[PDB]
């Protein structure tokens, strides 16, 4: 390379940046941290801010470091009197027209401005005229104006053009009178728009479920993760005392980048309602508060004097690794083999991770040229990963999507909308084929939607033979993903929770369970929970699931408990406790091994160490958190094994391949007892 | 300081100093010159006088 | 020419580090804790390693791990133990000794010093890497040039000009 | 809303193809140029200050005009000649504009002398800019001319950048307690940081061009404005007591 | 931003709501779609400027939610960079205005020459302020920055929007006194045409002037360009 990285001296400091670094970025490599309120680093470069001036040798005039592009051998120097003259002139120009709001501003303690104006900034000001009075502006259910407090810096509309891709809002008026917003009445529908408030450095745009009930100096942060889909986004949770007040999300490039969908921003409302905190056991009454040894006995006698054939035990969205392998182990060691999970698909074989991983992994999707959706709608799936697909739409990848046409916020092409058009193009008679067949590193992305199918098995191996036609998966390159929804699927699919052989043949015939047990599930279907059988739950909210039980066990929500979590790439992730446990509730694995001694067959470990430790037993990759491996890739070897499954349940050409999420907004037990949530749905109910 | 509110000509908290001299062993100690600006009689004995005030920087 | 934070006290900190006979100071495993006087139990409960990330309301970068050299960033965490509401306030309760000390007073400039600390008073660790900022923007927009380029919608197309 | 340079519009312009912006009097002298020749349009005017010019004389003149001029001429034979003179004899000039609007005024003394030139007007701390003549006579309340300049430098600013944006309509502010004299002595010195704090600190030259104006007014005139503030406590402080 | 407009955020009128409904004539098309052909038809959205011009005209004046929502249609851009235009430029009328638009000029070289006079004598006679409109609807007061009349300072300008796009007009009337823009403002009251442009000279040549803003005292002097054009001539390009 023609020395592909450049020296440049910040402070008579010699640097190596690469080549096409604006002069911000060289500050940022010498150690230097570059006052700044416009520029961000996911958003194009605008330079209106002023901050952000340093000084350049042979340049009689203040540059702006974001925009100029750092040149061979330039000197730059970051602490001289004009340097500093400058940044107190642009901060007293930014406080000249700011309404005096700290104290009833949400960004104060942790706002940029003041702490820009405390270190950069004069103590004085000699401002004594009449400031410019701005009416705020209606933007939804999540986003809270106070417009007086804008800087201009347009943060907000660079996210909304180029993130989110709704493109709403604007800069109207000109001079002192601009001023941002929808020029009418408008609401700002995407399913990330609380990302702005976090973009937003100032309180002009600030969180209305938040509004006015803490101050960031008061919370203990906790890094957790997002159990509100299946990507795993990485969070912090802000709680004082025994209450979560806010949810934010950190930085992971592999995972989320930067972003948080609302829904995983705005559910932990949901957790201060319906919460089960004791034990009960239904008597002749109804339900009714009991202690722990006496519902641990009640669900003990039920599990042991039913027969081993009459059990089914159902896992939840939200079930950690730990739980599902101590129910898992504790139902085989009763002698039954009724595993069912409430995300679907529970049949389905699951031999070699690579057929139901995304094996390019998220931040390995951004070198492929064409993309295939197959049957998915992202935007409503995980909108963090459609915010990288139209990332990578704006770079120059190409887009083509197989199954119901959807809106998307980039181009698509539509091949179709069927398995037919599949096959339509694994033959060859759609220009697709060979727009995938010249591109340098395809990929196809398989959403979950296709794997609740019936007739799923025959869909793969058409999506197989054209990934072997188009050379999707090849040396040096593996395109195929298949996507989740769900947050314990895949640890589910990776420890072996399934039904046996006997058991999906008593379902055949249609054998009726008469023990049920609920881990943590809501939305069973009604085939699986038979009226009139006896229904253990354990859980955390009180839902569907909850009234129709006869013994119910609390547990611990994901925000009050530590356990293992595996994304769709294969990364195995772990919540932490941001809260303790309410009220008289415990840890989800520990009341089944509890529930073990009373049976008269104790699991063989004790401890939280223990328990990982079994689970890594079964597959070593438990043991390595925050990492993924690379999954072995059998050729067709793996759908030569299944061609029983492919002959059996034939193919359906004529349903489309749609996907199953109906409401983004309620998914899950606490999303639906969350009433931001539904405040979310009544703002797009009252528009029509 | 009314109108003229510029503040890094006072910026006294951040504009102290720390700096590693070199390596104090090959110095040159004369103690002849250090004794020869003593007095050696009662006039020319000199005192240093005590501070008034404090530093007030005009203030 | 040397010159990292080559204008404060924190040289006169980094040297008084490293004075022989001191810097070499080590103890056996669990033995801090013997001598410590504080009860024993507090070693069985499990302590985390980790840098904290940038809040994600703000920009700066000075509590990060970018400047790990210069300022102390990595701390030690403890599990969260039971907390209840007051019956006659509802101010809230505890009984958890460490409820505080490990995010008030625990700080260590690099991850294996509080590694070194946490092995010799004999608490279980788990270390946790934080995540690495990426400075490399995206093609499109990679520099400010590039919102105006020909990228936008392509070459234009001299066909509805006067004379085609 | 202009556009952060670099990128330059003859590298990256309209359409993100290469550009070049002229003016129309640039483009239209052109033919001439190429046809009488190069050595006929240079030798008009001083070394590096070729060829001739449009001048637009306004203001307090007996015949405002239009008319095309050698450059390096005289100010004072530029309007005396072709314009009729300052309206009351040459006695009863003010200041003067040189160039438009964007550049500092000049008094009597500078004008009577100075050649309307590039290279002569910069050294008399002013500018040729367009080459728009503004004449004052002693009439004229001269704060409130550049107080109607600052007026429309803040209606002008596109509001990009935060100098221009919050500072024309605070130049502006500061302007019209001076015409009042409803201000303090300090505070003109006030207002000439302020220039400077906005001069040399925005996105484009406008910024510049709203600073500049002040700047020449308080500097040619800075006891007009003393007086105008001392005097103003003839009606103010009569109240106080 | 001009007069009349203190809103730079949509305020729903009878008159002006989303009900409200825009469709170009036949000829106004004509006229917007040979404008849109100027361009690239990739860089179609150049064309906003004079498109929105010809719809305030077309509109009567002004610029309505329904007509910008029809530009944003036609161009097939999104509804807010149309409002961001349209709130940009001060020609961009956005509540509804009078037949004709008289703006006068206030900038300093209109304001030597007495520009204030002329205002005065404009609201004394129509009785109304800037930013306002007679009650017959027939005249609104605005005003303008600088105009580039300056040499005939100081000047009005008055835009006709009684005929519709095909007989716009914008007419500027300069090196006025009180008298003149009272004759010019009784013309049009009346039904007749004023004469265009200065109202003592024909040009920007060298005449009188308008002294204290009251009275044209005309001067004599030197003028140029007053003999023989002259004659078509070229060196020789070769050596
Ligand atoms: S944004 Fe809010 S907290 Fe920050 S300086 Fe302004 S008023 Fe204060
Ligand atoms: S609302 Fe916030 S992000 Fe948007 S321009 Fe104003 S300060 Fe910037
Ligand atoms: S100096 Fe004024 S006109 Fe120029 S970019 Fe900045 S705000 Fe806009
Ligand atoms: S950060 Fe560069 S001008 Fe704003
Ligand atoms: S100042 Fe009125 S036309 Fe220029």
């Amino acid at each position: 390379p023609p020395s592909d990285h450049l020296e440049v001296f910040v402070n008579e400091q010699p640097v190596k940046i690469p080549k096409g670094s604006s002069v911000l970025q060289a500050c940022d490599a010498a150690g230097i941290d570059i006052p700044r309120f416009c520029y961000h680093q996911r958003l194009s470069i605008a330079g209106n801010c002023r901050m952000c001036l340093v000084e350049v040798e042979k340049v009689p005039k203040p540059v702006a470091s974001c925009a100029m592009p750092a040149g061979p051998g330039m000197k730059i120097k970051t602490e001289t009197p004009m340097v500093k003259k400058a940044r107190e002139g642009v901060m007293e120009f930014l406080l000249i027209n700011h309404p005096l709001d700290c104290p009833i501003c949400d960004q104060g303690g942790e706002c940029d401005l003041q702490d820009q104006a405390m270190i950069f900034g004069s103590d004085r000001s000699r401002f004594v005229e009449a400031k410019r009075a701005v009416e705020d502006k209606n933007l939804g259910p999540l986003v809270k104006t106070v417009m007086t407090r804008c800087i201009q810096c347009t943060r907000c509309v660079r996210f909304a053009s180029e993130v989110a891709g709704t493109a709403e809002l604007g800069v109207t008026g000109r001079g002192r009178d601009s001023e941002i917003g929808t020029y009418v009445e408008k609401l700002m529908g995407s399913e990330l728009s609380g990302n702005v408030v976090d973009l937003c450095p100032v309180g002009a745009l600030t969180s209305k479920p938040y509004a006015f009930t803490a101050r960031s100096w008061e919370l203990k942060g906790t890094e957790s993760i997002d159990v509100s889909d299946g990507l795993g986004a990485n969070i912090r949770v802000d709680a004082r005392g025994t209450e979560v007040m806010r949810i934010l999300p950190r930085l992971n490039e592999a995972v989320n980048e930067e972003w948080l969908s609302d829904k995983g921003r705005y559910q932990y409302d949901g957790l201060k309602h319906q919460r089960l905190d004791k034990p009960m056991v239904k008597g002749p009454k109804g339900l009714q508060v009991a202690t722990w040894q006496d519902a641990l006995g009640a669900a003990a006698a039920a599990l042991t004097s039913a027969a081993p054939g009459e059990v089914r035990g159902i896992a939840g969205k939200l079930a950690d690794a730990e739980s599902m392998v101590a129910l898992m182990d504790l139902l085989r060691g009763l002698g039954a083999g009724d595993l069912a999970h409430e995300g679907g698909f529970s049949d389905m074989p699951a031999d070699v991770r690579s057929t139901y991983t995304a094996n390019t992994t998220v931040q390995g999707l951004e070198q492929s040229d064409l993309v295939l959706l197959v049957g998915t709608n992202p935007r409503w799936e995980s909108p963090v990963f459609n915010a990288r697909l139209r990332k990578m739409f704006l770079d120059g990848t190409q887009v083509g999507l197989v199954g119901a046409p959807v809106d998307l916020t980039y181009k698509y092409e539509h091949v179709g909308s069927d398995p037919a058009a599949l096959a339509a193009l694994a033959a060859g008679q759609h220009p697709f084929l060979e727009r995938l067949k010249k591109a340098a590193r395809p990929a196809v992305v398989v959403g979950p939607g296709v794997l609740r199918r019936a007739d799923r098995e025959a869909v793969m191996k058409a999506v197989h033979e054209l990934c072997g036609k188009a050379g999707v998966v090849k040396e040096g390159w593996n395109g195929f993903n298949v996507i989740h929804d769900t947050a314990s699927r895949v640890a589910a699919l990776d420890m072996g929770f399934g039904p046996s052989a006997a058991a999906r043949a008593r379902r055949a015939q249609g054998a009726q369970p008469k023990v049920v047990y609920l881990l943590g599930s809501d939305d069973y279907s009604e085939e699986d929970v038979p009226e009139g059988a006896f229904v253990i739950y354990q859980g955390h909210h009180g839902d569907r699931g909850a009234s129709r039980a006869n013994v119910v066990l609390p547990g611990a929500a994901y925000t009050e408990k530590s356990g293992l979590y595996v994304n769709f790439e294969g990364r195995v992730q772990q919540t932490r406790a941001a809260v303790p446990l309410v009220g008289d509730a415990r840890e989800d694995w520990a009341i089944l091994r509890a529930l073990s001694e009373v049976v008269g067959k104790r699991l063989p470990y004790d401890s939280h160490a223990a328990v990982r430790a079994r689970l890594a037993g079964i597959a070593p990759h438990f043991a390595n958190i925050d990492a993924v491996q690379t999954p072995v890739w059998l050729n067709g070897e793996y759908v030569k094994g299944v061609e029983a499954l492919a002959k059996a349940a034939p193919l359906q050409p004529s349903a489309p391949l749609t996907s199953t999420i109906s409401n983004f907004y309620m998914t899950d037990a606490i999303s639906r007892a969350s009433r931001t949530m539904a405040k979310c749905i009544q703002a797009r109910q009252q528009t029509k | 300081l009314v109108y003229d509110i510029k503040y890094f000509v006072r910026d006294y908290r951040r504009n102290n100093k720390y700096t590693a001299r070199t390596v104090d062993a090959k110095t040159t100690f004369d103690f002849d010159k250090l004794y020869a600006g003593m007095p050696t009689k009662p006039e020319q004995v000199k005192n240093v006088t005590r501070p008034l005030i404090m530093p007030t920087r005009g203030y | 020419e040397f010159a990292t934070a080559s204008a404060d006290y924190s040289i006169a900190m980094k040297k008084a580090a490293e004075i022989t006979g001191a810097a070499e100071s080590a103890m056996g495993p669990k033995e801090g804790g013997f001598t410590a006087g504080v009860p024993l139990d507090t070693f069985t409960r499990k302590a985390r390693i980790y840098a904290p990330a940038r809040t994600a309301s703000q920009s700066g970068l000075a509590r990060t791990v970018d400047f790990a050299t210069t300022t102390p960033a990595w701390k030690i965490e403890f599990e969260p133990t039971a907390k209840w509401q007051n019956p006659l306030m509802g101010w809230t309760s505890s009984a958890d000794p460490l409820e505080n000390v490990g995010r008030s007073a625990l700080v260590f400039y690099t991850k294996e010093e509080a590694m070194r600390f946490c092995e010799k008073l004999g608490w279980e660790y788990e270390v946790t890497e934080p995540n690495k900022r990426r400075t490399q923007r995206t093609k499109r927009y990679m520099q400010y040039g590039d919102n105006f380029g020909t990228k936008r919608a392509g070459v234009p197309d001299l066909s509805t000009l006067p004379s085609n | 809303k202009p556009r952060l340079k670099p990128p330059f519009p003859a590298g990256v312009g309209l359409y993100g193809c290469p550009t070049t912006v002229t003016n129309v009097e640039t483009v239209a002298v052109s033919p001439t140029i190429l046809r009488r020749g190069p050595e006929w349009f240079s030798s008009f005017g001083r070394k590096n200050n070729a060829g001739t010019k449009l001048f637009c004389i306004s203001g307090h003149v007996n015949r405002p005009v239009t008319v095309e001029e050698e450059m390096s001429i005289p100010l004072k034979e530029l309007i005396e000649r072709h314009a009729g003179g300052v309206r009351g004899g040459w006695d009863n000039l003010l200041a003067i504009i040189p160039g438009g609007s964007s550049v500092p005024l000049l008094p009597k003394k500078i004008c009577d002398g100075v050649l309307m030139d590039f290279d002569a007007l910069k050294e008399a701390q002013s500018g040729l800019g367009t080459a728009a003549v503004i004449v004052m006579d002693k009439s004229t309340d001269v704060i409130d001319a550049i107080a109607r300049l600052s007026y429309f430098y803040k209606h002008e600013s596109c509001g990009q950048c935060t100098p221009c944006r919050e500072g024309t309509g605070w130049l502006y502010d500061i302007m019209t307690r001076m015409k009042k004299g409803d201000a303090r002595l300090e505070e003109i010195d006030m207002l000439w940081e302020i220039t400077k704090q906005i001069e040399g600190h925005t996105i484009c030259a406008l910024g510049d061009a709203a600073a500049w104006p002040v700047q020449g007014l308080i500097r040619h005139f800075r006891g007009e404005m003393e007086e105008r503030i001392k005097s103003a406590g003839g009606k103010k402080k009569l109240a106080a007591t | 931003t001009n007069s009349t407009d203190i809103f730079n955020i949509h305020k729903d009128t009878p008159e002006n709501n989303a009900a409200t409904s825009f469709e170009f004539s036949e000829a106004t098309l004509k006229v917007v779609n040979d404008i849109i052909a100027r361009y690239p038809p990739n860089y179609k959205q150049s064309a906003i400027i004079p498109v929105l011009d010809v719809t305030q005209q077309e509109n009567g004046g002004w610029l309505s939610l329904a007509a910008m929502n029809r530009v944003a249609k036609l161009l097939d851009m999104a509804p807010i960079r149309v409002y961001e235009v349209a709130t940009f430029y001060t020609m961009f009328n956005r509540t509804k205005i009078g037949k004709y638009h008289v703006q006068i000029c206030g900038t300093t070289p209109c304001r030597l020459q007495g520009s204030q006079k002329i205002e005065e004598a404009i609201t004394k006679h129509l009785g109304i302020g800037i930013g306002q409109t007679t009650q017959d609807g027939l005249f609104t007061l605005g005003e303008m920055e600088c105009m580039g009349a300056c040499v005939n300072a100081p000047m009005v300008a008055i835009a006709d929007y009684t005929k519709g796009v095909s007989g716009f007009e914008y007419i500027y009337y300069e090196d006025l006194t009180p008298k003149d823009i009272v004759n010019i403002l009784d013309t049009i009251k009346k039904g007749g045409k004023p004469k265009p442009g200065s109202q003592y000279r024909l040009k920007a040549e060298p005449a009188g002037a308008v002294h204290g803003g009251e009275k044209w005292v005309p001067k004599d002097g030197e003028t140029t360009l007053t003999g023989a054009p002259r004659a078509p001539y070229c060196r020789d390009l070769n050596a």
